[PDB]
């Protein structure tokens, strides 16, 4: 009939193909389909939904709603620096967030994160909290000062209670390894520019939530499994 | 400002600043993706209204709360005999959630309305969530230290664990609304119907579940250290098929 | 964003179940023939991905990998014969039960040294989607969680040939591919090791909850 | 000749597979048809036919 | 209702017939030979089927799956012949009969590791469609019920090899499917239990009627 | 279906063949090209390069 | 000077890893399984001629030719399963790790007598190209010369069968070729022996430098 030629290849099942295959229920016409709300049709969708970052995760509050809150103090002797995180979408404690959960499905990442922050005090009570970035390469600061000489800002509490900021991408490649750098990684800040200041009969301490999110540019490539949960059970039915 | 719907109306729900869940509004189930070809008409708005739950309190070393939709409304009189007088039903709501507190009380809620919430057991091994613990009704679910019964249906109490093995921190994935005490004082879910078919047996399966974790305890130097918090549910766009004679 | 969509992320091809059937001798039926019921919640890895949604639909592809060993005396042409049972339908229960032969269920033959196996199967549920969590209960009030609706079928084998059986062993690896995905409502990711199917149960006996958050020793040192 | 891919699936024998195969009498010409009252085209016409219901299925 | 139609119903492949031969050493000849009347009557779920119509008409797609099975001495490779023998021809008697080389017949040859065999058939009769009932007789006035215009022909199989043989079992299941089909007259549905090919009889000796009505004790409870 | 004659040298590898072949990673998508300098397209470009002769190759 | 593009130079196909694998009784697992980091250094001859430009960048084309040795007892019969795990991912380093059914991975089942597996993979590095030279450091000042962006994963392969195993020997040649290559910044040829991979190490211990230029005993006659 028609002179073929097979090709180095025939036959074999390559796990990544993509071939047509007979229907085994060519007859069956299947179920029509219904509008159900929330359609999600790409994992970006996910990654740019603000999810609370565990800060404070130590070991005292290691499993607790403590874990995702940091305390703010009213009296002068708490010192200058409050928190502090590294950047990397993957490493702790981002890791655990949605954004963080995502990306540990994949091999490389790229774009700016978007951190956020909630003063969970009382209405009367106001503070300066000074929020800097540090870039990759140099060592997270160690004073309030180095803090503010570099790129950061000065968020007053009273009047609003919400905040964010942008973490721009500084690489060398365009992509970045999923997994999470030391001296590749950025760091988050967080300062005392005044203590908690209260009127009387009042909290004399307050809470601080932490969300991330990713921006417009952040993407992902080259999936491979997530190391954040390893499966060593039965899963007995 | 007050939203007056029905024989009810509840003030001090003001602007429209809610949230509408996945973006969908509440409709009326369109012929196309009818179960039973198309009905002649669903239109009745007796059993749209405001069902207001009693006020939980919520203290200093309150947990969480969790209620199951349409569970919750299962004895709320229009609404809970239509659910019970008929074999299929469908609905949306409309959450609002708020409490009364001063300027000198501090304290954040996370808000969060849940599709398909399946709770996770207690107890370890072959057990499983018992009926009666997932149809609590109105009274809804507190989190507690105390031992109860037939522990081995009682589902978890690992409120950080958004009740079903998930990271609460991650609860923010669904609609939701925060309620910063110092800022807003109440939150309001806009939700439409969400489930795989037309309609179901609401008897059977909880589609939404309403849970509410106190993210940021609650913290205040009054006399008495505790404050309200007040729900108010209202169904959107009810049907309801197959109905049964009542009073039978 | 290519590689962030759904078709991407599911749609990939993993090993959904390890079939293995043993030649005996004390009995030619005996229960040579093997029969699962297809559920893609038996692979934790698999599963998390999934319960990342609410409800899900998508066709499937499914490819087997007949692994024949003999251990002794050659036997070595025999015949493969792999049947699908659809939702409803009746399941063998010997290796020579009328379901082998009828039409209504799909059978692929394989003999050694033939391409491997594959079929596709279309969006099996009677409802809209397939649930991937379900905040409902049976009929009867019990065996909450799992949905009747979501029944994918059977994946059934059995060994033709007759008296050639030397007691050789059979692995058969089924790897499926969800195609044309959809999905709905996304969830946190899953935390904690699984323990039950179709159940959200995390606690495990004697043993403390431990999540993927590693801990540190002060806030104020990444 | 032309350059093929064969791929995974090929040489089996799927039973509900719908492939063309060779006429093993290419030249016999079959017997016509004939206008046969009655014909049936889809099974859903013998669902729309009333049957008489056992209603009364008793051991008496 | 697409699922419905006359060629989703009928038009299904089914195993018609099992087709045993066993290499005997006596005679070369023997009967290594088999021959078989094609009829689709034989297996009842597929004949209840048919029988759900009066007059059928419809071509055919004949399957081969051939399975050979060695107890020992190898003997691995030997080649197949299957024969299709048309309606009022002569049938072989013999492994070495003309028939076999024959040119009006049709034959398919088949050695181990090669793809299953598959040949059609068209619309066989001498009449406009085959008669699923008969009431009607013989020419003999015998054999009521049976019509002769139905026969479809026989499908016949040998051993070609010929020393290579070692006592090796040969199992040959014959899978038909109907195409392009079409019915006319519907009947009722068989209700009992078949017990004669050719012959609506259902009476059983020592045995009571038994039908799919299953009996309550009280009608005014369903 | 389609009537296929099989050609002398099928399935053969031929170090020297050039046919299509399975993506691996059908979904990854490949870092961008920038512009690097210097490309080079052919071998004759290196030739054109004056390069010093070891005239004075003595064991010296 | 077609011939003389880089598409035809670099473009041809050649064997840069040679990987044996030997059946092991004592345990199952073992190290059955074989990982090896892709590298086109290994090879001189090819290591040379890439080495005659700074950067490159250019697709690949796998092609594996498994060799296999019985030494007795048959064993005719094995499923080989080849896997590609990509830059970042997790290696096996058992033959019943996970990685093996992991779907982030590519993999490659040949049973003998199918035709040699074949793949392709597009431009693996972070970075616009792959480094043939690297006048640079680690990110701890140390493994001067080696680029990190240049990982091009591993190629994997295990046993499939289970205990058909007989003590059996394979060898899997295999082939890989550059496709649509470009390259940057040609540099002068490679004069004398490599000693160190990702090193321009020359040095040799005890033994004199040797060029390729010939000395002759005058100048004057050539």
């Amino acid at each position: 009939g028609l002179p073929v030629f097979i090709t180095p290849g025939s036959g074999q099942f390559l796990t990544t193909d993509d071939f047509q295959s007979p229907c085994a229920l060519p007859w069956y016409h299947p179920t029509k389909e219904i509008s159900i709300p929330g359609e999600v049709k790409n994992l970006v969708e996910i990654c740019q939904v603000d999810s609370l970052v565990p800060i404070n995760n130590t070991d005292t509050y290691i499993n607790s709603e403590n874990m995702y809150s940091v305390v703010l103090q009213s009296s002068i002797n708490a010192p200058d620096k409050i928190f502090s995180i590294r950047t990397d979408v993957a490493s702790q404690p981002l890791a655990t967030t949605l954004i963080g959960e995502i990306s540990s499905y994949f091999t490389h990442w790229t774009g700016s994160l978007r951190f956020s922050f909630m003063f969970c005090g009382t209405a009367n009570t106001t503070v300066k909290l000074l929020l800097a970035y540090t870039p990759p390469g140099i060592a997270e600061p160690t004073t309030r000062k180095d803090a503010m000489l570099g790129t950061h800002v000065i968020w007053d509490v009273g009047l609003q209670s919400t905040i964010s900021m942008v973490v721009p991408w500084i690489s060398a490649s365009h992509y970045r390894n999923t997994s999470p750098g030391r001296s590749t990684s950025g760091y988050i800040t967080c300062w005392y520019q005044t203590r908690l200041v209260i009127p009387p009969q009042t909290p004399p301490t307050a809470r601080l939530l932490c969300f991330v999110s990713g921006c417009k540019d952040f993407c992902l490539r080259m999936a491979r499994d997530t190391n954040l949960h390893l499966q060593s059970g039965a899963i007995a039915q | 400002i007050q939203i007056t719907r029905g024989d009810s109306t509840i003030t001090s729900q003001d602007v429209a600043n809610a949230i509408v869940a996945y973006g969908v509004w509440p409709h009326y189930l369109s012929s196309k993706d009818a179960s039973a070809i198309d009905k002649p008409s669903q239109p009745d708005t007796s059993s749209n209204r405001f069902y207001t739950l009693r006020s939980v309190t919520w203290s200093s070393s309150s947990k969480g709360w969790w209620w199951k939709l349409p569970d919750a409304l299962k004895d709320m009189g229009i609404f809970g005999e239509n659910m019970f007088y008929h074999y299929l039903g469908r609905s949306g709501y409309t959450i609002h959630v708020q409490c009364n507190a001063s300027k000198f009380h501090q304290g954040t809620l996370i808000v969060a309305l849940i599709p398909e919430h399946q709770i996770a057991s207690a107890l370890h091994g072959n057990v499983n969530v018992g009926y009666n613990y997932t149809h609590p009704g109105e009274t809804g679910r507190e989190v507690k230290a105390e031992t109860r019964l037939n522990p081995d249906l009682q589902p978890t109490e690992e409120y950080w664990l958004n009740f079903d093995g998930t990271l609460l921190g991650n609860i923010t994935i669904f609609p939701h609304q925060f309620i910063n005490l110092r800022s807003n004082n109440s939150a309001t879910i806009i939700a439409p119907y969400v489930n795989a078919v037309p309609m179901d047996s609401m008897r059977s399966h909880n589609n939404w579940s309403l849970v509410i974790i106190p993210i940021c305890p609650l913290e205040t130097s009054s006399a008495i250290n505790t404050i309200p918090i007040t729900i108010s549910i209202s169904p959107m766009c009810a049907e309801f098929s197959g109905a049964r004679a009542k009073r039978q | 964003r290519d590689e962030m969509s759904l078709e991407s992320f599911l749609g990939r091809s993993g090993c959904i179940h390890e079939s293995k059937l043993e030649v005996t001798l004390a009995n030619y039926n005996k229960e040579n023939f093997t029969v699962w019921a297809i559920n893609l919640q038996e692979m934790a890895q698999i599963r998390r991905k999934f319960e990342l949604f609410t409800y899900t639909r998508f066709d499937s592809e499914i490819t087997l990998v007949p692994c024949i060993s003999a251990l002794s005396q050659d036997i070595g042409h025999i015949t493969m014969q792999y049947m699908y049972v659809p939702p409803g339908a009746p399941v063998p229960n010997s290796r020579d039960d009328y379901a082998w032969q009828s039409g209504t269920n799909a059978s692929v033959f394989w003999q050694h040294g033939q391409a491997y196996p594959r079929f596709s199967l279309p969006f099996l549920s009677v409802a809209s989607a397939y649930y991937m969590f379900y905040d409902g209960y049976d009929e009867q009030d019990q065996n909450y969680g799992t949905a009747n609706t979501n029944n994918m079928g059977s994946l059934c084998s059995r060994i033709v040939t007759e008296k050639h059986i030397h007691k050789v062993h059979i692995m058969t690896r089924i790897y499926h591919k969800a195609k044309h995905v959809k999905a709905w409502c996304p969830r946190p990711p899953r935390a904690l090791e699984y323990t039950r199917a179709h159940r959200t149960n995390f606690k495990i006996e004697d043993r403390s909850i431990q999540t993927a958050i590693v801990t540190r020793p002060i806030i104020t040192t990444a």
